[PDB]
């Protein structure tokens, strides 16, 4: 009765850019994670600390689903230990992750023939994100400590927009992510598989 | 157990593109993951390619992984070649019972400009001197390619022994450096009006003197 | 951002046991998505991997070194450890740790783990000799004729075993000229090198210049002053 919503997250018909990823906690509900297993049409599917194979047979405290779009050679930075501009500055997993990363091409939707130019990801920023945080800021970047008020030398505008264009190589094309992270606190298990 | 062969050496002009090759003797190519690693002279390796096509940050978008069940083997391609990709490039995959690394491959890039050395030539410290020894250090920087050969004269004669010449060794700017010690009694030193240190380097020649003072 | 770093015996005597230790800093030890583990290479030679541990003690071997090798975990001092047993000339290598792409399931529940390297320690150079070690003289190489509108000087650092040593210029406040040839290995068994800098001829009156030396197997340092 109380199947679990992945279909609302994997489904959902628009993904938010990676600096601005969107978060949804999942509890209270009974999960059947064999809808996320027996598909073949991801493309990344990665899950540390647990098999996916095992996860009916488990119960948590709170399923988190996260979710964004990057570009493909993107895709290999959502995993415990890795560096890059995604990483560093707009999605972080930590050393001690326990869940899943899942990906799926998504160039017929997230691509265009001129270029879609929606999806944004942050390049600098005063220090790299701790494990799950998020910068929503549209502020000016100074390296040294001033006040911008005009994008300059030393005045950077720390956002940049992906390109997806329709023809361009696999690593240059669209991906919705959505990583799968589970605890299970001195809490009462609330999400438990069918089994 | 099965083993990885890599040719020992690859040769490529710049801006063009080249492929090492990493072929498997037994089982296959496919069945494990091949990673990548760079090793410049002098430095620990850096990983350049995992999970057979996968570019850690830090690596240029013109390094790029493959692998060809056909052959048996894996493809590093650095296209775009540029003067820094000179290095030794290793493959690495594994089974059950092991790691299992190639043999490694030198990758030279061609079309180099022709760099005569630089030759300083020191005497004996009035230090050492004075603990009854004496070196003549012969240093000799920044030339290309990498073969000179050392020779050293004292008052225009040869000297045969005492001489201790380095191999040369690639730098950082991808040009060679190399070194030669001559010992000598202190009074070998004095004895003479003047040594030298005269470095040969395809055709022409490089000759440093020192006296006494 | 991780780092690793060695710390060995330098030399060591035919069949004794070698003992190395990395000290991690920016992760720690104990994270058990990952493993660890130890390269090494031999000069003029390529890389063999060693073995590998987790934070749970599960381990991998080379099955070639196996009854000779043992790694260990050390949780409260950040580190991991590697003892080689009965080393002959054959174990004279360049040895690395290195921490491991993280270990995980695939959607069928192949898991996995210890496949390749992430992130490599600088290297420890380990020398498997009878003879003993022995501290460097050092020497200075005074500016002279140092022709141009710079002037070279140096630091000759002599009669040394085994590798390595290191050189530094001004407690490495000096870098830019900075150029340390790679030593010779003479008859004697012993090893000698130079350090030299190229600096502006009109600073040789007031900037003074000091290489420091630094022969780690012997526990020596020297400050060489060189002057004109
Ligand atoms: C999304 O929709 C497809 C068909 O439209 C369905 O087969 C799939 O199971 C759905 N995903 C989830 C997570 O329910
Ligand atoms: C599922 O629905 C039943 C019916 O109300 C409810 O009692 C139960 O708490 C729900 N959750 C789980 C995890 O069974
Ligand atoms: C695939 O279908 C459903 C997924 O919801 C699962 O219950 C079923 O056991 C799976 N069967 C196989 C053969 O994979």
């Amino acid at each position: 009765t109380n199947l679990c919503p992945f279909g609302e997250v994997f489904n959902a018909t628009t993904f938010p850019s990676v600096y601005a990823w969107e978060r949804k906690r999942i509890s209270n509900c009974v999960a059947d994670y064999s809808v996320l297993y027996n598909s073949t049409s991801f493309s990344t599917f990665k899950c540390y600390g647990v098999s996916a194979t095992k996860l009916n047979d488990l119960c948590f405290s709170n399923v988190y689903a996260d979710s964004f779009v990057v570009k493909g050679d993107d895709v290999r930075q959502i995993a415990p230990g890795q560096t890059g501009v995604i990483a560093d500055y707009n999605y972080k997993l930590p050393d001690d992750f326990l869940g899943c990363v899942l990906a799926w091409n998504t160039n017929s939707k997230d691509s265009s023939t001129s270029g879609n130019y929606n999806y944004l990801y942050r390049w600098v920023r005063r220090s790299k994100l701790n494990p799950y945080e998020r910068d929503l800021s549209n502020d000016i970047y100074s390296p040294g400590g001033q006040s911008c008020s005009a994008v300059g030398p030393n005045c950077y505008n720390p956002l940049r927009p992906y390109g997806f264009f329709t023809t361009a190589g696999v690593g240059h094309q669209p991906y919705r992510v959505v990583v799968l992270s589970f605890e299970l606190l001195n809490a009462p298990a609330t999400v438990c598989g069918p089994k | 157990n099965f083993m990885l062969t890599q040719p020992h050496s690859m040769s490529e002009s710049p801006g063009k593109t080249v492929t090492i090759s990493c072929t498997r003797s037994s089982g296959s190519i496919a069945s494990n993951y091949v990673q990548w690693y760079q090793q410049r002279p002098g430095s620990s390796p850096t990983t350049v390619i995992y999970e057979d096509n996968q570019r850690p940050s830090g690596v240029p978008d013109r390094f790029s992984g493959s692998i060809d069940s056909s052959s048996n083997s894996a493809s590093l391609t650095i296209s775009g070649l540029k003067t820094e990709d000179e290095a030794d490039y290793y493959c690495q995959s594994y089974d059950s019972s092991s790691w299992v690394f190639g043999g490694g491959t030198k990758l030279t890039v061609l079309g180099q400009p022709k760099a005569n050395p630089t030759v300083t030539l020191f005497p004996p410290s009035s230090e050492e001197l004075q603990a009854n020894k004496a070196t003549l250090v012969c240093l000799i920087s920044d030339f290309y390619p990498g073969a000179v050969t050392v020779a050293w004269k004292a008052d225009g004669s040869p000297v045969k022994a005492g001489v201790e010449t380095t191999k040369p060794s690639k730098q950082s700017n991808n040009k060679y450096a190399a070194s030669s010690y001559l010992s000598l009694t202190p009074e070998q030193w004095k004895s003479h009006r003047s040594y030298s240190c005269q470095v040969t380097h395809e055709g022409s020649t490089v000759e440093k003197t020192v006296a006494p003072t | 951002q991780l780092q690793l770093q060695e710390s060995g015996p330098g030399l060591v005597k035919p069949s004794e046991t070698l003992s190395l230790t990395c000290t991690v800093s920016g992760g720690s030890i104990s994270s058990s998505n990952f493993y660890w583990g130890w390269i090494r290479q031999p000069p003029g030679k390529g890389l063999e991997w060693i073995a590998s541990i987790t934070y749970s003690g599960r381990t991998f071997y080379n099955p070639s070194l196996k009854s000779r090798v043992a790694i260990s975990v050390d949780t409260s001092k950040n580190q991991f450890s590697l003892k080689l047993s009965s080393v002959t000339a054959a174990d004279t290598a360049v040895y690395y740790c290195a921490r491991t792409f993280p270990s995980y399931y695939d959607r069928s529940g192949y898991h996995y783990l210890n496949y390749g390297m992430d992130v490599w320690g600088q290297g420890t150079t380990v020398t498997v000799s009878s003879a003993s070690t022995k501290g460097p003289s050092v020497f200075p190489l005074a500016p002279s004729s140092t022709s141009g509108g710079t002037a070279a000087l140096g630091c000759l650092v002599k009669d040394y075993f085994p590798e390595p040593v290191t050189v530094s210029w001004n407690s490495g406040a000096l870098t830019s000229g900075v150029h340390t040839f790679p030593a010779v290995l003479q008859s004697s068994g012993l090893y000698s090198l130079s350090s030299v800098v190229t600096v502006p001829s009109s600073s040789l009156g007031t900037q003074t210049y000091i290489c420091n030396v630094n022969h780690k197997p012997s526990n020596t340092k020297v400050d060489k002053k060189v002057e004109p």
